[PDB]
């Protein structure tokens, strides 16, 4: 894996490293509570909500560090692929403000 | 008029500020009702630019070679 | 101005019953061989099933599904005395905790709107609506029982408001089935005072007599009165506008029409509230509609 | 193949090393300067003139890529001196001077480990830069190392920890070391097959093989691989490869220990390859 990392390939060596035998604070929107997963424990409810599709997200996002809104990696990817202003209104360049 | 609402909703309905009577324009063929609501607001809008004028003529011509 | 077409998906008992998803892309349908199938939308518009299993002992009337905000759930209701909550793991539909507490048959089982949980209305035949609670949304099979309604008559069809505004409270329309000679009534309509958390009566349409096979509200879209559909004999819209103990509706009557010579079963509106189809046992089917004068009249029988 | 490059130095070269991806390539002088270039597809393109280090430099030593583009740089004038590329610019971000002697040799640890940095000055001593975090740096000394002083140094590859590396120096003994359960580098054992001096010591890459080998160069020239295949016994065994004509200067190993390049004062490099019958031939 060092090897193959080494030469410039980063897929194939995890492939290789999966083999290995031994292994290696979203807010909610009914309580308003720090809550870290894709379900609450308070009310037990979704606390994710995609801030394009407002389908409830339980897999992989992403989102800007100051506004705090973001969903699915797919949306977003379409979203800012032409414009570079908050979805929700919000008046954030998330574009200056996610990538360092 | 659920099928007229998603054409107008293609066709950037009323999101032009800066020239507001040529909403009715976009809005489809023709609707008396409609193509009279843009030029209301249009001689509104040209007004502030150069408050009071949104209370209607009711207000104006109640408390009062023209005055 | 509607034209009718044909669809390509082959089966091979008879269909009970059919309903769609919230967007349009997904269907579950019913077949009389203890069998529940799902097709999605491919986007070049062919259909595909991708599910098909035995679910109960002999034949399901109803499915429904629910809002996807709390995923992909579906609710079935069946013959011999049951109500189960189907859901999907990906694929394979691993069923949640059916959950039957009833003695007679299962009428009706129609969802909540997505504003106040994840209730459920199961009815049955008896004349009992049971009203089912899950607080657990993160996992669903723990179910409460919230108030149940007794009215003493046969149910037939249940149906909800799905009003969104925070001044009106939810209401419940129940519909009969039987033919017995005391012709008293045929649908009421149930309220909700926050005080007591009660099911109390608000009205009752004392003008509807014949059996009643379903009854559909029409959606709200932010008007400040509502309506129902009435599928006896007769295609029936009324209409209330809520007056200013439970509020005093006061009822109209503004379509009564017989242009289908036969048993009217079904009726359902569309998603804007303006036209409303019709069903009935002779072939083929009418679409209503509202002109100028706001006088309903007939839109393409096909 | 061949990807000449003209260095456009006033002086002699003293080390040369590149990247560990093979983009990069920076080169030591004797004119106080520190060139990198960018040697892709032949092309001999400048990204920085680093300049400071009064001396002479002697040395440079790449970083693992998982900590950033970091480079050290040690020279005469008794300064150890760290490099950054912020911004795409490349700065002077840490000078620690705490030698009063030349500093000879720097060699980065595994980075299993972390970020140490271990450097041996002419002073008997080494000198462990440990970055403690929010740019700050934990140092901690070695005193009384060797009897003149310290020539070259190189760490053990990681096992399942216990950090351990092994120095040479003007004494002519090999020594050993091993950090304790409280941080004391207690001494482990010294070996002792050479005459004249060791200048550079060189410990080969793991691929899972039970066998630990070390090179060793002398001033009189004599090649020694140091075989040890003990398990647990702590021994080594001396063996010998070529007496030569001239001052032994480096050796270097493969990625896979299978070749050894070895370059001393006779103006020429040779490479060598361990026959099935024990013995160790050119090519
Ligand atoms: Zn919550
Ligand atoms: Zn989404
Ligand atoms: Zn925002
Ligand atoms: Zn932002």
């Amino acid at each position: 894996g060092e090897i193959l990392y080494r030469w410039g390939l980063r897929e194939k060596r995890a492939e290789v490293l999966k083999f290995v035998s031994c292994p290696p604070g979203v807010y909610c929107s009914h309580c308003r509570s720090e809550v870290r997963g894709t379900q609450c424990a308070i009310c037990k409810g979704f606390t994710f909500q995609c801030a394009i599709c407002h389908v409830a997200v339980r897999g992989s996002s992403n989102f800007c560090l100051t506004c705090g809104h973001g969903g699915h990696t797919s949306h977003m990817m379409e979203w800012f692929r032409t414009q570079e202003v908050c979805p929700t209104g919000c008046g954030c360049h998330c574009l200056l403000e996610s990538t360092f | 008029i659920a099928t007229k609402m998603r054409l107008r909703a293609l066709s950037r309905y009323g999101l032009d500020t800066e020239q507001v009577w040529r909403n009715h324009i976009l809005a489809g063929n023709e609707d008396p009702q409609l193509k009279s609501l843009w030029y209301t607001l249009h001689f509104m809008k040209q007004y502030t630019e150069d408050s009071l004028v949104y209370a209607g003529i009711k207000s104006i011509v109640k408390s009062s070679n023209l005055n | 101005m509607f034209v009718a077409r044909s669809i390509a998906a082959d089966h091979k008992d008879l269909i009970h019953d059919v309903s769609f998803d919230f967007h349009g892309r997904r269907m579950a349908t019913c077949s009389s061989d203890q069998s529940v199938k799902v097709w999605d939308k491919s986007e070049s518009g062919d259909w595909h099933c991708t599910a098909s299993w035995k679910t109960h002992s002999g034949s399901v009337w109803r499915v429904t599904w629910a809002h996807p905000e709390f995923g992909q759930v579906l609710a079935s209701c069946s013959f011999d005395r049951t109500a189960a909550v189907w859901e999907e793991i990906v694929s394979h539909w691993v069923k949640r905790t059916t959950l039957v507490d009833s003695r007679t048959s299962v009428t009706d089982v129609k969802f909540a709107p997505k504003h106040m949980g994840l209730m459920l209305a199961t009815c049955s035949a008896d004349g009992i609506v049971r009203i089912y609670e899950a607080p657990d949304v993160m996992n669903l099979s723990q179910w409460s029982l919230q108030h149940e309604i007794s009215c003493k008559l046969s149910c037939s069809c249940i149906s909800w408001n799905p009003s969104s505004s925070r001044a009106h409270s939810p209401m419940i329309a129940v519909g009969s089935d039987d033919s017995s000679p005391n012709a008293m009534a045929k649908v009421q309509i149930f309220e909700y005072n926050e005080n007591t958390r009660k099911y109390a009566k608000a009205e009752t349409l004392m003008t509807v007599t014949d059996p009643v096979h379903d009854i559909a509200f029409a959606p709200n879209l932010g008007r400040s009165f509502h309506i129902l559909a009435i599928a006896t004999k007769d295609v029936r819209i009324f209409t209330l506008k809520p007056v200013r103990g439970p509020t005093k509706f006061e009822i109209h009557i503004v379509a009564q029409f017989d242009n289908h010579n036969s048993q009217v079963w079904r009726v359902s509106w569309n998603i804007t509230g303006t036209v409303l189809a019709s069903s009935g046992d002779d072939g083929c089917v009418r679409l209503w509609k509202a002109n100028y004068m706001d006088n309903w009249k007939c839109t393409g029988i096909l | 193949v061949i990807n000449t490059v003209d260095t456009s130095h006033e002086d002699m070269i003293h080390d040369a090393q590149m990247d560990y991806y093979g983009t990069r390539l920076a080169t030591c002088s004797s004119d106080r300067s520190v060139k990198i270039f960018d040697v892709r597809n032949g092309g001999q393109i400048l990204i920085a003139d680093l300049r400071g280090h009064e001396g002479p430099v002697w040395q440079v030593a790449w970083a693992h890529p998982m900590y950033g583009n970091i480079l050290a740089s040690c020279s005469y004038d008794r300064k150890v001196i760290i490099w950054r590329e912020e911004n795409g610019t490349w700065e002077k971000s840490h000078e620690h001077a705490g030698h009063d002697s030349s500093v000879n040799s720097v060699c980065w640890a595994p980075h299993d480990y972390g970020l140490i940095l271990a450097c041996g000055s002419s002073d008997g001593a080494i000198s462990l830069l440990t970055y403690t975090g929010e740019g700050q740096w934990e140092v901690k000394k070695i005193n009384n190392a060797h009897t003149i002083g310290c020539n070259a140094v190189s760490w053990a590859p990681a096992v399942v920890y216990i950090k351990r590396f092994a120095s040479g120096g003007c004494d002519n003994l090999i020594k050993l070391w091993k950090e304790e359960e409280d941080g004391q580098w207690k001494e482990e054992q010294k070996l002792e097959a050479h005459s004249d001096w060791v200048r550079d010591v060189a410990w080969a890459p793991s691929i899972g093989l039970p066998t630990s080998t070390i090179a060793s160069c002398s001033q009189d020239g004599r090649v020694f691989i140091w075989t040890c295949d003990d398990a647990s016994s702590n021994t080594w065994s001396p063996k010998l490869l070529h007496k030569f004509n001239d001052v032994v200067w480096h050796v270097s190993w493969s990625i896979t220990a299978n070749i050894l390049a070895v370059s001393g004062g006779d103006n020429k490099v040779t490479l060598w390859k361990e026959s099935v019958d024990g013995q160790w031939v050119c090519i």
